[PDB]
């Protein structure tokens, strides 16, 4: 791949839109977090809507666990949590830290 | 004298092992097992004299 | 000159060959420790930061701009460690104008030395056999499996040429602090040189499997000043 | 020849249904191998009068 | 029962016969090394009442058993004959009766080597059986003849198996597998078989020359008669360095499988690994006189041989940097094959760096026939090839046996052999750099200090071998229960981070070779219809 | 916005390789300038005191 | 899982202890008489000779390692 | 943009303890014969 | 053909060999040969009857193995195209191994001859050794080998061309010329001045050309079994692979005899 970041996001948006079951959305999410970039907010949003279409709730929690493991800081994680807050509360998924508080 | 089809019809339509399927196999296979059975165990009888150091009689 | 208990380095040098061998070994060990530190640091940091990594970057396969670098960089470090090695190799081979020849013939489990220059007033060739002192006849203070009954005595600050052969099997005339190791094969005559820089006594051993007396086959070289060498040679 | 499939049929030795314990066969297979140089040592020391 | 195992013609049975013989002979060679190292523990006669001939005979037996009867029939004989047909999708090997005689000529080499020990005094000559010590004047009797016949029967086995391997992977590959799409272990066995085919002839010629010198009054290496033993050194070591690359290249293949399946990411630059292995195999024929630096060559001879011995550090460096790159960025699952592979990646590089210290003929005058050389080669042998052999066993044993091993006992065994081997072979560099020669049963008293700690480490190594014997017993008896309880790792790959535990259950194995897709213990007719590959 | 967070393995392997060469460099430089250039100095002060004991 | 690191630490230290103990018990089966040179007095009397012969000047020459 | 803490801080606080751990593991993996020599009688202690 | 009937065959072109006793029988014969020769070489056995018995058992067990190979290839139809390609590749790797044995022997000759010893006199061939002149009988031995190849070439191409008498006669001429060469080598070995004990010269000379002699007597044997199988109609016009391996074997023994000729008889005299 000589891919730019924008070709990555436009590839994986339409890749998440064409997943049709739980094997495919988990597979596509796996091989989009297996790159050397945190995904853009738009493709994480598309991943959340795709896990909504297949009706699996822990994958939409594991999305946020994955980007917690994937970002460099905790303020990048909080920046994702800021403007991904509306889609997260609209879908109604909880983050793992507030679901299993230690 | 071109027995090859007649021998194909024996070797394919047979139950015996492949080295037994020819009619003349009892003439080869029964002496060979005796010659082989003495040929593999007679040096093993000389192994203890070779360990002890006893050479055979030549003079 | 002699091994010491629990040692981990070379014996102390006595010739320029051995003191060059030590410097080449340390120069090689420098870059060897660089490479060892690199690969051990990578092998530590990778299994300590990716054992707890739950997402594997499974699309990293090529790396074109750095495969050429880790092909090229071992080659230039081979060139750097190979530059002094060739200089030492082509310095240690020349035996130019020696002031003494000594033949050393390995028989089965003794060495036989032969000064053959007729610089004596006797004018005859000097030979003797040097056997290991056996363990039951070691008088007190002697070094076990190293001391001999007769000795090879050599003057200092003298280019000496050792011509080495054998009589029945392959032996090895080897003294490490002088830095000579030379195979005694029963067909041919090899030569090495030395210049002993300090007086003393230097031990060595047969470093080639001769048979059942292979451990009992030592070399002992007393390097003295040239007056004392002459007064030793006047007897034998 | 058609041979039997399964879990224990790939080995030349018997493990499960035996009238003797298997550890007999298992550890006597390896103790003989560990004991060949000791038989070697014994006969080449008896030949050299050390025993 | 007699037709399956005596009259055998399937490769998967001949492989386990190879493995049984290999581990038997490895117990024999480890006992011999325990006797060697127990005699070497302190100055003076300790256990063998003097009798340095018996010491030399034990050193010969240790080297020959561990090389030609453990590592070659283990790696090539067991793992190649088992896995190369299963990984190229072949139903069996080409030429299977050849494949059976290449096993059954190994117990006969074993019995003639053991009676070589039992006749007059044994052949105490080193494993490189040099004339004139190996002649009829210095070794009277049938000892060396029987050792030479042991080498002949082992060379017959490893030549027939090499022909078998070359033809069965050039001819019986399944119907999508081009040569570029081969697994790395198949390329290992392939290149190893070419090295065998090109190198075993010259060894057979040299030791048949020696046998005719001993018994038929001919003079190839008899000096009073026109011979030269340096001809024997050339003819031996032209086999002898290809032999030691034969010992290590299937280890490279096993490590490249293990590291990738326990890093959960593919090997960094696979075709460059194939090129590197082929370059090592090609360049291994050009370096044979680095074992002959002392014998009296020219200076330009030794200059070329330092250059050529040095430039094999480039493809091995490419392989080892590629192994570090294929564990970088991974998800390491620390199982026992992964522990053995990481220990390989450290200790083999230490042995190789002492190897490039030895590559300089300028410097090898300080280290030849010392215990430094013993340190180099026992690193790259008993920590390269033995560690890759243990990795292959712990990597393939539950698949091809159907029975899992105790994981905690396996890791205890790994840590014990990793401690014990270091404690044996790390002080040997100190002894060799201080001047301690090889093949001596007794030494000066100044060498006692590291010899004692080395023979203490010897007991740790054989204790871990005894633990490995118990691990085999527990696998054979309780191997069906180790799947049920939590005594073993059932899946060598965990789920990925977003892969459900139920979505993992439809795709339990994720491998790039056929070996882990088969039925456990694999069928007597695997591949009735041929496997297919894009 | 959220600016693109890319290339952490790139700068991670770059700092890892630089750190590995620097740690190997300090080990090797200790080897040379602290063991080798002590053995050399203990040798050469002996040779220089011998060359004055011979007057 | 749940205390098996401790198990394969205790097993390693137990294997080390068993190996040391069995090494001792089969060192008890060796030759009862060590060579005469392996005591302190012989090694001082060898360092006598080595000091007289200027052996190993910048390293060390001392041979005493026993009691 | 460069959101958050600096990468020199983020990777220094990760790489600094592993340097010390690597130093400890390397010195026990290489300098373990020093622990035998220290207790040997050749040190005359 | 239908699926029901295609399912009654193998689905892959490769020979699944039936279990056979001759691997372990030849292995025990090699054991008995090794253990017999190592004890008759040193006098622990009275006569050579054990070595004779062991070599006889080895030869007959190899013959029974080859009989089973002939039975599989002719009377069971088990050698498909892939099996033929594999057998040809295995024989090519075999002849490469034997060329490498001869390369080791040529290395021995050259290491003795490039700079000889002082115990022979810095001389090659050594002093007192009456060397075999390359003009008399070894020239006839090169001629009857270059001609034997020319006979077996037309015998092969007439086997392909449908001729029976022109192939059998060419095979017969090839076999008789090979045994002419073997008897001429026996005559040279009898009327040779030096023996194998006469120093390193006799060693390397008789080693090289005696290994070639042994390969030629096995060549005469396989030319005989090819004549037998061609007369008894086993060999066919498109499927004759043992014949092809024998042709490859003749044409490599020809070129290594030429190297033996120009090295051992022209450069080394
Ligand atoms: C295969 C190579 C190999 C291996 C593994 C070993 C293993 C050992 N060797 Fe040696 N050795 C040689 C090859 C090897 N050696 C050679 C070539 C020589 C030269 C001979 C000569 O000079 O002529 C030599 C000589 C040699 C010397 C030099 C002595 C001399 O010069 O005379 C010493 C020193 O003590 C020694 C000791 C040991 C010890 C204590 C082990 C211990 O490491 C043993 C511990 C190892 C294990 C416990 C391995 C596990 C055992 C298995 C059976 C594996 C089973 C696993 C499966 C089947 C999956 N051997
Ligand atoms: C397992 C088999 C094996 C392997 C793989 C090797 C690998 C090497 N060996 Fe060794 N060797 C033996 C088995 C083996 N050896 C045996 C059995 C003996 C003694 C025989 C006897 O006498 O009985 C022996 C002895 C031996 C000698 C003879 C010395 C003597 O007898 O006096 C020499 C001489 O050059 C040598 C050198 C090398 C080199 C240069 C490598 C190289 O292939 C190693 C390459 C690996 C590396 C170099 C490390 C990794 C690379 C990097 C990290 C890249 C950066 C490094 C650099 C640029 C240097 N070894
Ligand atoms: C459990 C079994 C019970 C203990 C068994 C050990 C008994 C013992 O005291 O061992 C003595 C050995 C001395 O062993 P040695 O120095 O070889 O002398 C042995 C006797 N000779 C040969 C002279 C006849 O002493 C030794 O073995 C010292 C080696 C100990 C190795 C580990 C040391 C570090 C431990 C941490
Ligand atoms: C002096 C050399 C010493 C080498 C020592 C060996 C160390 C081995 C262990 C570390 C290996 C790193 C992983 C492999 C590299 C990789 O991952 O390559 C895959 C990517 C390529 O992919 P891209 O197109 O996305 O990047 C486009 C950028 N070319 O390159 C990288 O990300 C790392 C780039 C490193 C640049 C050179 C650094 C040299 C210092
Ligand atoms: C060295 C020993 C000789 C090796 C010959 C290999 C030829 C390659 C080949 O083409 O081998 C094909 C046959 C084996 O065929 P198979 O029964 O395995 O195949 C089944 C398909 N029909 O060779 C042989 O009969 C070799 C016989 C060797 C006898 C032992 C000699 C020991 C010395
Ligand atoms: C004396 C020798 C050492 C004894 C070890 C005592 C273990 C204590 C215990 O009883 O340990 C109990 C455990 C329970 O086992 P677990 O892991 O299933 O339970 C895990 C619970 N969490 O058993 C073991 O793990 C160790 C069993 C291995 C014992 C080794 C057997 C001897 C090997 C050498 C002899 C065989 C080769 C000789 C032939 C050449
Ligand atoms: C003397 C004693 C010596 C040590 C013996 C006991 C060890 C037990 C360890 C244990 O049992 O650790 C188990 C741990 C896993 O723990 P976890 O994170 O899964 O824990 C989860 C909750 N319990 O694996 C590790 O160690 C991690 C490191 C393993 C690396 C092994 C590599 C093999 C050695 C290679 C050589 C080193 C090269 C690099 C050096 C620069
Ligand atoms: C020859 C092989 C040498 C033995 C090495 C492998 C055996 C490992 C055994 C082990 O590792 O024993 C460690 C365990 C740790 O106890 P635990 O927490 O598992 O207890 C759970 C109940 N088992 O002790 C035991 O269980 C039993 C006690 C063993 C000690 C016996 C010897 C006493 C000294
Ligand atoms: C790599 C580093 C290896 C660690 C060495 C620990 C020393 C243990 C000890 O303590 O060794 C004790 C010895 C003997 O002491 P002494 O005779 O000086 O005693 C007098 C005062 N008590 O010290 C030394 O002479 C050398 C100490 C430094 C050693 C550095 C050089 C090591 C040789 C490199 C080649 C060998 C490695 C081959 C490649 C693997
Ligand atoms: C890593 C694990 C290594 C285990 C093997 C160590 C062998 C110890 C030894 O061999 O001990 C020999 C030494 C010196 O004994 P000596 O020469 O005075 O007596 C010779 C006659 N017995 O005694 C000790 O140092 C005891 C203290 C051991 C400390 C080990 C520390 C390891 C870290
Ligand atoms: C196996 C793979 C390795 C092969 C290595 C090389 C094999 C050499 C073949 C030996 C043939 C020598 C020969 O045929 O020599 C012929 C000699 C006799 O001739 P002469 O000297 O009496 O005749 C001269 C009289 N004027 O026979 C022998 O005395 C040795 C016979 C046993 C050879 C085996
Ligand atoms: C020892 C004496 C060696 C004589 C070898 C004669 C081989 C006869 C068997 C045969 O010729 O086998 C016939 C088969 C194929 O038969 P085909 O397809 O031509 O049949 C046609 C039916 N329509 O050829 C083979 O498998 C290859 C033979 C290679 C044998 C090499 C043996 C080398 C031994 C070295 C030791
Ligand atoms: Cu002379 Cu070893
Ligand atoms: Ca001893
Ligand atoms: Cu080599
Ligand atoms: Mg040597």
């Amino acid at each position: 791949d000589e891919e730019t970041f924008e070709e990555f996001t436009a590839r994986y948006e339409k890749e998440f839109d064409e997943a049709y079951d739980l094997f495919e959305v988990q597979r596509v999410l796996n091989n989009c977090f297996s790159y050397d970039l945190v995904p853009a907010p738009a493709v994480i949003e598309k991943a959340l809507r795709a896990a909504r279409r297949v009706n699996d709730l822990p994958t939409a929690i594991r999305v946020f666990e994955a980007l917690k493991y994937k970002v460099e800081n905790e303020d990048q994680y909080k920046a994702y949590l800021d403007e991904l807050k509306d889609v997260r509360q609209e879908l109604g998924v909880p983050l793992k830290e507030e679901l299993f508080p230690s | 004298a071109n027995k090859v089809i007649q021998l194909q019809k024996i070797f394919q339509s047979s139950t015996k092992p492949l080295w037994w399927r020819h009619p003349r196999s009892a003439l080869y296979l029964y002496p060979f097992y005796a010659i082989f059975a003495v040929a593999v165990v007679t040096p093993l009888l000389y192994i203890p004299n070779a360990i002890r150091g006893i050479k055979a009689k030549k003079a | 000159d002699v091994p010491t208990p629990y040692a981990c380095y070379f014996q102390d040098s006595a010739t320029p060959n051995q003191e060059g061998i030590l410097e080449l070994h340390d120069n090689i060990m420098f870059y060897l420790l660089v490479i060892l530190g690199l690969v051990s640091w990578m092998l530590y940091t990778i299994v300590m930061t990716y054992s707890k990594n739950p997402i594997a970057y499974k699309y990293i396969k090529h790396g074109q701009t750095i495969e050429v670098i880790w092909t090229i960089f071992p080659a230039v470090i081979l060139l750097i460690i190979a530059f002094p090695s060739f200089i030492l190799l082509y310095l240690c081979d020349e035996v130019i104008s020696p002031a003494m020849t000594i033949k050393a013939i390995g028989y089965q489990w003794y060495w036989k030395y032969e000064y053959s220059d007729f610089i004596n007033d006797s004018g005859e060739t000097v030979e003797f056999e040097s056997y290991v002192i056996p363990d039951e006849l070691l008088e007190e203070g002697q070094l076990r499996l190293l001391d001999t009954d007769t000795s090879m005595v050599v003057p200092v600050d003298t280019h000496i040429r050792f011509v080495v052969t054998a009589a029945d099997v392959i032996h090895d005339f080897a003294i490490p602090s002088l830095g000579i190791k030379v195979d005694a094969t029963p067909g041919r005559l090899n030569q090495v040189s030395a210049l002993i820089q300090r007086e003393g006594v230097f031990y060595g051993a047969c470093s080639e499997l001769c048979g059942t007396g292979h451990a009992n086959m030592p070399i002992k070289i007393e390097a003295v000043s040239l007056p004392k060498f002459l007064e030793w040679l006047n007897e034998q | 020849v058609h041979f039997k499939d399964g879990v224990y049929e790939n080995i030349p030795f018997k493990v499960k249904g035996r009238k003797t314990p298997y550890a007999l066969s298992h550890f006597g297979f390896f103790a003989i191998g560990f004991a060949v140089p000791f038989v070697a040592c014994y006969v080449q020391l008896k030949k050299s009068g050390a025993f | 029962m007699v037709q399956r195992w005596l009259y055998s013609t399937n490769a998967k049975d001949i492989a386990v016969l190879y493995f049984m013989l290999a581990i038997f002979s490895g117990m024999a060679g480890t006992a011999m090394s325990l006797i060697i190292r127990l005699e070497l523990a302190a100055p003076g006669s300790q256990y063998l009442h003097g009798n340095s001939q018996l010491f030399n005979v034990l050193v010969v037996g240790h080297a020959v058993l561990m090389i030609f009867f453990l590592v070659m029939p283990a790696l090539i004989g067991g793992f190649g004959n088992y896995l190369l047909p299963l990984m190229i999708g072949a139903t069996d090997t080409a030429f299977p009766r050849i494949n059976n005689i290449a096993f059954w000529v190994l117990p006969m080499g074993l019995v003639c080597l053991v009676t070589s020990t039992l006749v007059e005094s044994g052949a105490g000559t080193g494993w490189t059986v040099y004339p004139p010590l190996s002649s009829i004047q210095a070794h009277s009797g049938p000892s060396v003849d029987l050792a030479i016949f042991a080498l002949h029967l082992t060379s017959i086995s490893s030549l027939l198996g090499a022909i078998n391997f070359i033809v069965t992977t050039l001819n019986m590959r399944t119907n999508g597998m081009t040569m570029h799409k081969l697994p790395l272990f198949v390329w290992s066995i392939f290149i190893t078989a070419f090295l065998l085919l090109l190198s075993l002839p010259v060894l057979s010629a040299g030791i048949t020359m020696l046998l005719l010198d001993r018994n038929f009054n001919t003079s190839f290496f008899e000096v009073s008669g026109g011979g030269d033993p340096i001809l024997y050194e050339h003819l031996f070591w032209f086999f002898g360095h290809p032999e030691v690359y034969i010992l290590i290249i299937p280890g490279f293949g096993i490590i490249s499988h293990v590291v990738s399946t326990y890093s959960k990411k593919p090997v960094f630059g696979e075709i460059s690994m194939v090129y590197a292995m082929a370059s090592i195999g090609l360049l291994g024929f050009l370096v044979w006189s680095h074992h002959m630096y002392i014998v009296g060559l020219d200076a330009d001879t030794r200059a070329y041989f330092t250059s050529a011995t040095m430039i094999i550090a480039i493809p091995t460096g490419i392989k080892i940097f590629s192994w570090l790159a294929t564990i970088h960025g991974g998800s390491i699952r620390l199982a026992t094959p992964m522990l053995y592979a990481i220990a390989f990646l450290f200790l083999f590089t230490m042995g190789g760096l002492t190897g490039v210290a030895l590559a300089n003929a300028s410097l090898d005058v300080a280290f030849h026939d010392t215990y430094y050389v013993v340190g180099h080669f026992h690193y790259v042998l008993s920590m390269g090839a033995i560690f890759s052999l243990f990795a292959g066993y712990y990597y393939w044993s539950p698949q091809i046996l159907g029975l899992n091993y105790n994981e905690k006992l396996a890791q205890i065994q790994f840590w014990l052999i990793f401690i014990g081997a270091n404690v044996i072979f790390f002080p040997m560099h100190f002894l060799g750099i201080n001047g301690m020669p090889r093949r001596i049963p007794d030494y000066p008293d100044a060498f006692a200090g590291w010899n004692y700690v080395a023979s203490i480490g010897s007991f740790i190594a054989t204790l871990s071998l005894f633990l490995f014997i118990y691990i085999l017993y527990d696998q054979l008896v309780n191997g069906l229960n180790n799947k049920v309880n939590n005594k073993s790792v059932i899946y060598n790959k965990a789920p990925d981070f977003v892969e459900s535990n139920t979505i993992f259950n439809l795709n339990t194995v994720k491998s790039s070779s056929i070996e882990f897709l088969l039925t456990s213990p694999p069928a007597v007719h695997s591949f009735n219809t041929p496997a297919v590959q894009s | 916005t959220i600016a693109p967070i890319t290339g952490t393995i790139k700068r991670r392997v770059i700092m890892d390789i630089v750190l590995g060469f620097s740690l190997g460099g300090v080990m090797a430089s200790y080897w040379w300038w602290g063991f080798h250039m002590d053995k050399i100095n203990k040798r050469e002060k002996f040779y220089a005191e011998l060359a004055e004991r011979k007057k | 899982g749940k205390g098996d690191v401790a198990f394969i630490t205790k097993g390693v230290f137990l294997g080390l202890g068993i190996s040391f103990g069995l090494f001792g018990l089969v060192r008890l089966l060796a030759n009862p008489e060590t060579p005469k040179t392996m005591n302190r007095e012989w090694q001082l009397k060898s360092d006598e000779y080595l000091k007289s012969k200027n052996a190993n000047p910048w390293g060390g020459y001392s041979q005493v390692q026993s009691k | 943009g460069r959101i958050g803490e600096s990468w020199v801080i983020t990777e220094g606080r990760r790489l600094i303890p592993e340097i010390f751990q690597w130093s400890a593991v390397l010195s026990v993996c290489l300098g373990w014969p020093g622990a035998v020599y220290f207790f040997s009688k050749a040190r005359k202690a | 053909m239908t699926h029901l009937e295609r399912s009654r065959h193998q689905q892959h072109p490769f020979h699944m060999v039936m279990p056979s006793p001759w691997p372990i029988v030849v292995s025990f014969a090699l054991l008995s040969l090794a253990l017999s020769t190592a004890l008759t070489m040193h006098g622990y056995i009275g006569n050579m009857n054990m070595v004779y018995l062991a070599l006889f058992v080895l030869l007959t067990s190899s013959i029974l193995w080859f009989r089973d190979i002939v039975a599989e290839a002719t009377y069971l139809g088990d050698h498909t195209m892939a099996v033929r390609k594999g057998i040809n590749l295995g024989f090519l790797m075999f002849v490469l191994s034997e060329v490498l044995i001869f390369a080791g022997l040529f290395w021995a000759y050259f290491h003795s001859a490039m700079s000889p010893d002082v115990t022979l006199g810095a001389c090659w061939p050594p002093v007192g050794i009456e060397a075999v002149q390359p003009t008399e009988l070894p020239l006839l031995n090169t001629i009857i080998l270059l001609s034997s190849g020319a006979t077996v070439t037309y015998s092969h191409h007439a086997l392909i061309a449908g001729n029976r008498n022109k192939a059998l006669s060419g095979l017969l001429i090839t076999f008789w010329l090979i045994v002419i060469f073997v008897t001429c080598q026996y005559i040279e070995y009898t009327n040779a001045a030096f023996t194998i004990s006469d120093g390193v010269y006799g060693s390397v000379f008789y080693a090289g050309t005696g290994l070639h002699f042994l390969h030629m007597v096995m060549l005469a044997a396989m030319l005989g079994v090819n004549y037998w199988r061609m007369r008894n109609y086993h060999l066919t016009a498109g499927h004759h692979v043992g014949y092809e391996t024998t042709i490859i074997y003749t044409h490599v023994l020809d070129v290594i005899w030429l190297f033996l000729y120009v090295v051992f008889y022209w450069w080394g005299v």
